[PDB]
RNA sequence: AAAUAUGUAAGAAGUCCUUGUUACUUAAUUGAACGUGGACAUUUGAAUGAAGAGCUUUUAGUGGGCCAUUUUUGGUAAGC
RNA sequence: GGAAUACUGCCAGCUGGGACUGAGGACUGCGACGUAAGUCAAGGAUGCUGGCAUAAUGGUUAUAUGCCGCCCGUCUUGAAACACGGACCAAGGAGUCUAACGUCUAUGCGAGUGUUUGGGUGUAAAACCCAUACGCGUAAUGAAAGUGAACGUAGGUUGGGGCCUCGCAAGAGGUGCACAAUCGACCGAUCCUGAUGUCUUCGGAUGGAUUUGAGUAAGAGCAUAGCUGUUGGGACCCGAAAG
RNA sequence: GAAAUUGUUGAAAGGGAAGGGCAUUUGAUCAGA
C-alpha cells in the first residue's frame, strides 16, 4: 500500500489535483437496476413438514 | 474621531452579504434535494415501464437512539455506545453508513433503535435539539455565526450546511457529526407504540433497525 | 443515569496558585497572571506555572549551570531567568558578564553576577524590561538529582538506593545483594 | 496539633478510619522485625535485599580516627584560600610566590582529582594524594608536597 | 440566555435559514409534481398480481 | 464588637430593569362576542342575568346593559372570560355607547348615570319588543337544571 | 473443523536513494549495525471516539464473599 | 377508461382550548418589518384591574385524613430477626505523647547548614548575642589492603517547553534548561594484559571485558514546622486462662 | 438547681402499641410588611 500510495501520489502531481490515498470502509451499494429479461420472477412457498427418514 | 458608525456600518454589510451567501446556498440546496427525489421516483416508474426493477441505493446515513438504560450492559457494547457516543438513554447520533460502523450497529442492535432519518426528521432535530461541541462545552446553536466560527473551514457556514453536510454524507461528514452534540431526546409522546421495548422492531419490540420508522419514533421523542 | 467514561469532578492535578502564603510570592502571581492573561506570551504562561512550583520541583540553578546556558551558541546575551533559587558554584571560575532574574539569589551566587559586572534583577523587573519574555532564557534546575528521588522504585534488578539508616559492612549487603550468600537481587 | 489531626475528622465515624471487617488489633503481624524470613519475607528481599547473614570479616575495637581522611577535589583547590587572596593568586600565575595551600589545616585527607583547576602554579600540601589530581596541579604548574 | 426553537418563534426560523421567507412565500412545502403517465411493463403487472 | 462587621457590603444601589420586549398588542376576543349578543353572566352579584353585550371597552371589558328596565342588570363592565354567549343578538344600531370608556366607570348614585342608563335602555327594548318572549327571556336567570352538560348545551 | 474469544500491522521513529565507521562478517565494499547527505504534509495514508495525554510519589481499606444468565465439574439431588 | 378515497409521508400551511415556568436586570448581539424614521413576538414578563392590609397569606405546633414508614448499634454473603448490647437519665468515657524515621508541603539559608552542650547577657526558665567543636551534606567503591570520578563546548543521537531569526499567517531554521529513551566516556570492585624501571621481586604503565557498585558526568543539602504513614513504647479503650 | 422520674392544672388525641415522612384541613400560636 505504501509503495502503490508513492506511485499514486507521484502520478497525481504529475497530471492533476486528486490523490484519495487513505482506505475507505466497504461502502453502501449504489442504485442498480435489475433486468426481468430471461430471468422473470419465481415464485417460491414454503414447503409442507415431511418426515424423509 | 468616532470610529464606531463606520464599524458598525462595515459589520451590517458583512452580515447582509453572509446572509445572502446562505440564502443562495440553501436555495441550491432545495433544488438538490427537490431533483434528487424526484429523480429517483422517475427511476423507479422507469424500471417498472421497462420491466425491470430500481434497486434504490443503500442507506448511507442511520440516525441510532439509544433506548435502553446505563445499568447491566456488557462490555463490549457499553464500549461501542460510548464511542457512538450514547451514553445517556434517549441519546441519538448520526452514524455514516459503512460496513465499519454496520458492524458496531450489529453489536449495540438490543439496546439502540436505529433507522434512516429523513430530511425532515434531521432538520427538525438540527432546528429543535442542535448543539455543538465547542471547547468542549454544549453550545445551542442559535446563530449561524456559531456553526460558521466552528464548522467554517470545512464550508460549512450556516445551520443549513450543517444539515446539507449531514443528510448527504459530505466530505466532512465526520467532522460535522462530531462537532454536533449527541442529541438528548425526551420519551416518545405518545409511547413506544409497543408493550415491551427490549425485544427487535421485528418481534414486535423497539430495538434494532426499523429503517424508515424511526422517522416518527424520533419525531415523537424531539 | 450517564454511562461516564471519565471521572466526574475531576479536579485539574495542576497548582492555580502557590501553597505558600508568601505575599511577595503572591503579588509575583498577580502580576504574572495579568502577563499571561493579557499578553499571549508562552513566557510569561511558563512563568506563572512555575511561580506555583514547590520547593522540589523549584531545584536550585547554579552560576554554573547560567554560565553553561550563555556559553549555548547565539544565547551569549539572553537575560536568564530561573522561577527560583539561583545558587552560587566556585568549581566555576570564568562567570560571564549577563542579567539574571531570579526569585531569590544566594549572597554568594548574587556577589558572583555584579563582579563579573552583571545585574540580579528580581522577576517584576523581568516584567518591566520583558514584558513578553524578550530575549530570555529559562533555566531548571535538576529535579531529579534529590536525594529522594534514587530511593523511588525501590525492587528487585532496579538499582534504586535502599532506604537505609546506616551503611556499610553489616548493613544490607550480605543476602540478596552477592551470589555467595543465596542469590543477588 | 490536634485540631488539625485526622482523628478528630473520625470522630462520629465508629471504626476510627480503621475499618470494620479488620479491625484495629494489638499486633496482628508480630511485634517489630518479627517474621522477617516467613511472612515478611517479601518486603524484606523487596525493599532490604542483602538484610540476613554475614558479609565480611570482622573488625575489634574499631577506632574511626585511624581512618579519618576527609578529601578534597580539585574542583575546589580554591575555597581553601581566602576570597579576597583568591583573585590576586589567580592573576599574576606565577611559578614563584605560588600560594601555598594546607589542605591538612583546612580538614582534609586526601585531594582528588575531580575537576580541573585554572593553569595557576600552587604549592598543595597534603597527606595524601591521587594520581590524577597530583598530575592536574603538575598540569597547571604547582607541585604536591607531603605532610603529615 | 434562553434557547428559542425554530419551527416556532418565527423569528427566529428567520435569524436562522434566510430562505425561510422565500419557502413560505412560494409554498415550496405544497410543490405540485409534474403529472406524467408512464404505465408499468405487463412483466411487472403479471408477477405482482402472481400467486 | 459583637460581631465584627464584614470587610464588604452589598452595594445598595437598585439596578434599572432591562428593556422588556413586551409591546401591549390589542385583544382578539372570540368571534361569538359581537355586539348585541346576549351574555349570561357567570359571576359577579348579576350572576345568572341574561344581558345584552355594547361597546367593547380599552380595558379589554365588555360594556353590558340588562337593559335595567328589563332585569334591574344597570350599564357596567364584565370580563369577557366570566360571560357565556349565547346564539341571541339584537341590534345595537341605535344604540350610542360612545359615551362610555374606563374614565366612565373609573371610582349615591350619579343622576348622570341614571340618564345614561335610561337613554341606552330605551333603544335597547326599542329593538327587544319586536322579537317574541325577548324581554322574558333576558328577565329570566340563567341555571343549569339537573342534568345540563354544559360541555353539549349550545347557548 | 467452526462461532465467540485471541497475537501483529494499518507510516515522517515511514518508504526510497548516495556513501562514511568497525577490532564483527565476507572469497571479495560482501554484508551487518550505526551514521552523513537527498526527495516525498490538503486523505501524514482505514472507521469511531477521545471532560486530553503522559509521568511520579505516597498512603487507606480489603485480602470470609455471595447471586443471575450462559459454559461447566462432583453429586440422585440440594436454597449443595 | 377516467376519477375518488384509504394508507403512509411532507409543508420554513393556518388556527382554537389547557397546564407549568417569567430565570435575567442600562446599552452592546443576530434578525424581522418598514424606502426611511423607526417599530417588533428579535441575547429570559410585561401591561391593566380588583380585594385585603391582617392572622387574610405564610411560619410553628397539636390533631385529623390519604399514602407510605420493622429497632438502633454490630459482626456478616445475608438482620426487623427466633443473632448479640441496649429499662431510663446525667456526668465521665476510647488513635495519645515520646525516640528514631518514609513521602509530601511551607519557611530560612544554601555547598553549605544546624545560635539554645556550653559561654555571654538579661526587664531572669523568656528575649538577645557567641567561639571551638560536633552532626548531616559536599565521594564513591571494595570483605579488606586500598584506589578514587572531563577524550570531548562535561559527549553523540531522538524528543523536548521556552527563547531567537525569517515569515501577514501557516510554517521554516537556530538554540535548546528540566525530563525521557539509548549509545558512549570517567571512578571503585572483579577478570584479563603486563611498559620503563628493579631491593629479581617489587612496581603496575598501557590496553581490554556478554562482569559488578546504593557512583561521576557545572553540587542540593541542612535545619525548623505541619498532615499522613512506620517501629519501639501501656501505644485507640476495656478483656484472659496463666507465669 | 438540668435530665431521668413524679403530682396538680390546662390543652389535645386514643377500636390489639406508640413514635416517623409528604401533603393539606381544623384548633392554637406567631414573625415579617
Ligand atoms: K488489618
Ligand atoms: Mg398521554
Ligand atoms: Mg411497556
Ligand atoms: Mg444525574
Ligand atoms: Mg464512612
Ligand atoms: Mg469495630
Ligand atoms: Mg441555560
Ligand atoms: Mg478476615
Ligand atoms: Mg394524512
Ligand atoms: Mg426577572
Ligand atoms: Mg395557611
Ligand atoms: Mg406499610
Ligand atoms: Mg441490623
Ligand atoms: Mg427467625
Ligand atoms: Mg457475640
Ligand atoms: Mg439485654
Ligand atoms: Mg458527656
Ligand atoms: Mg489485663
Ligand atoms: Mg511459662
Ligand atoms: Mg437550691
Ligand atoms: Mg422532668
Amino acid at each position: 500500500r505504501v509503495k502503490a500510495n508513492a506511485a499514486k501520489r507521484a502520478e497525481a502531481k504529475a497530471q492533476g489535483v486528486a490523490v484519495q490515498l487513505k482506505r475507505q470502509p466497504a461502502q453502501p451499494r449504489e442504485s442498480r437496476i435489475v433486468s426481468t429479461e430471461g430471468n422473470v420472477p419465481q415464485t417460491l412457498a414454503p414447503v409442507p413438514y415431511e418426515t424423509f427418514i | 474621531a468616532e470610529q464606531v458608525a463606520a464599524e458598525r456600518a462595515a459589520r451590517k454589510a458583512a452580515n447582509k452579504e453572509k446572509r445572502a451567501i446562505i440564502l443562495e446556498r440553501n436555495a441550491a440546496y432545495q433544488k438538490e434535494y427537490e431533483t434528487a427525489e424526484r429523480n429517483i421516483i422517475q427511476a423507479k416508474r422507469d424500471a417498472k415501464a421497462a420491466g425491470s426493477y430500481y434497486v434504490e441505493a443503500q442507506h448511507k446515513l442511520v440516525f441510532v437512539v439509544r433506548i435502553k438504560g446505563i445499568n447491566k450492559i456488557p462490555p463490549k457494547p457499553r464500549k461501542v455506545l460510548q464511542l457512538l457516543r450514547l451514553t445517556r438513554i434517549n441519546s441519538g447520533t448520526f452514524v455514516k453508513v459503512t460496513k465499519a460502523t454496520l458492524e458496531l450497529l450489529k453489536l449495540i442492535e438490543p439496546y439502540v433503535a436505529y433507522g434512516y432519518p429523513s430530511y425532515s426528521t434531521i432538520r427538525q432535530l438540527v432546528y429543535k435539539r442542535g448543539f455543538g461541541k465547542i471547547n468542549k462545552q454544549r453550545v445551542p446553536l442559535s446563530d449561524n455565526a456559531i456553526i460558521e466560527a466552528n464548522l467554517g473551514k470545512y464550508g460549512i457556514l450556516s445551520i443549513d450546511d450543517l444539515i446539507h453536510e449531514i443528510i448527504t454524507v459530505g466530505p466532512h461528514f465526520k467532522q460535522a457529526n462530531n462537532f454536533l452534540w449527541p442529541f438528548k431526546l425526551s420519551n416518545p409522546s405518545g409511547g413506544w407504540g409497543v408493550p415491551r421495548k427490549f425485544k427487535h422492531f421485528i418481534q414486535g419490540g423497539s430495538f434494532g433497525n426499523r429503517e424508515e420508522f424511526i422517522n416518527k419514533l424520533v419525531k415523537s421523542m424531539n | 443515569g450517564i454511562d461516564h467514561t471519565s471521572k466526574q469532578h475531576k479536579r485539574s492535578g495542576h497548582r492555580t496558585a502557590p501553597k505558600s502564603d508568601n505575599v511577595y510570592l503572591k503579588l509575583l502571581v498577580k502580576l504574572y497572571t495579568f502577563l499571561a492573561r493579557r499578553t499571549d506570551a508562552p513566557f510569561n504562561k511558563v512563568v506563572l506555572k512555575a511561580l506555583f512550583l514547590s520547593k522540589i520541583n523549584r531545584p536550585p540553578v547554579s552560576v554554573s549551570r547560567i554560565a553553561r546556558a550563555l556559553k549555548q551558541e547565539g544565547a551569549a546575551n539572553k537575560t536568564v531567568v530561573v522561577v527560583g533559587t539561583v545558587t552560587d558554584d566556585a568549581r566555576i571560575f570564568e562567570f560571564p558578564k549577563t542579567t539574571v532574574a531570579a526569585l531569590r539569589f544566594t549572597a554568594g551566587a548574587r556577589a558572583k553576577i555584579v563582579k563579573a559586572g552583571g545585574e540580579c534583577i528580581t522577576l517584576d523587573q523581568l516584567a518591566v524590561r520583558a514584558p513578553k519574555g524578550q530575549n530570555t532564557l529559562i533555566l531548571r534546575g535538576p529535579r531529579n538529582s534529590r536525594e529522594a528521588v534514587r530511593h523511588f522504585g525501590m525492587g528487585p534488578h532496579k538499582g534504586k538506593a535502599p532506604r537505609i539508616l546506616s551503611t556499610g559492612r553489616k548493613f544490607e549487603r550480605a543476602r540478596g545483594r552477592r551470589r555467595s550468600k543465596g542469590f543477588k537481587v | 496539633p490536634s485540631r488539625f489531626t485526622k482523628t478528630r475528622k473520625h470522630r462520629g465515624h465508629v471504626s476510627a478510619g480503621k475499618g470494620r471487617i479488620g479491625k484495629h488489633r494489638k499486633h496482628p503481624g508480630g511485634r517489630g522485625m518479627a517474621g522477617g524470613q516467613h511472612h515478611h519475607r517479601i518486603n524484606m528481599d523487596k525493599y532490604h535485599p542483602g538484610y540476613f547473614g554475614k558479609v565480611g570479616m570482622r573488625y575489634f575495637h574499631k577506632q574511626q580516627a585511624h581512618f579519618w581522611k576527609p578529601v578534597l577535589n580539585l574542583d575546589k583547590l580554591w575555597t581553601l584560600i581566602p576570597e579576597d587572596k583568591r583573585d590576586q593568586y589567580l592573576k599574576s600565575a606565577s611559578k614563584e610566590t605560588a600560594p601555598v595551600i594546607d589542605t591538612l589545616a583546612a580538614g582534609y585527607g586526601k585531594i582528588l582529582g575531580k575537576g580541573r583547576i585554572p593553569n595557576v602554579p600552587v604549592i598543595v600540601k597534603a597527606r595524601f594524594v591521587s594520581k590524577l589530581a597530583e598530575e592536574k596541579i603538575r598540569a597547571a604548574g604547582g607541585v604536591v608536597e607531603l605532610i603529615a | 440566555v434562553l434557547k428559542k426553537n425554530p419551527l416556532k418563534n418565527k423569528q427566529v426560523l428567520l435569524r436562522l435559514n434566510p430562505y425561510a421567507k422565500v419557502f413560505a412565500a412560494e409554498k415550496l412545502g405544497s410543490k405540485k409534481a409534474e403529472k406524467t403517465g408512464t404505465k408499468p411493463a405487463a412483466v411487472f403487472t403479471e408477477t405482482l398480481k402472481h400467486d | 464588637s459583637a460581631q465584627k462587621a464584614p470587610k464588604w457590603y452589598p452595594s445598595e444601589d437598585v439596578a434599572a430593569l432591562k428593556k422588556t420586549r413586551k409591546a401591549a398588542r390589542p385583544q382578539k376576543l372570540r368571534a361569538s362576542l359581537v355586539p348585541g349578543t346576549v351574555l349570561i353572566l357567570l359571576a359577579g352579584r348579576f350572576r345568572g342575568k341574561r344581558v345584552v353585550y355594547l361597546k367593547h371597552l380599552e380595558d379589554n371589558t365588555l360594556l353590558i346593559s340588562g337593559p335595567f328596565k328589563v332585569n334591574g342588570v344597570p350599564l357596567r363592565r364584565v370580563n369577557a372570560r366570566y360571560v357565556i354567549a349565547t346564539s341571541t343578538k339584537v341590534s345595537v344600531e341605535g344604540v350610542n355607547v360612545e359615551k362610555f370608556n374606563v374614565e366612565y366607570f373609573a371610582k349615591e348614585i350619579k343622576a348622570e348615570r341614571v340618564e345614561d342608563q335610561k337613554v341606552v335602555d330605551k333603544a335597547l327594548i326599542a329593538e327587544i319588543k319586536k322579537t317574541p318572549l325577548l324581554k322574558q327571556y333576558l328577565s329570566a336567570s340563567f341555571s343549569l337544571k339537573n342534568g345540563d352538560k354544559p360541555h353539549m348545551l349550545k347557548f
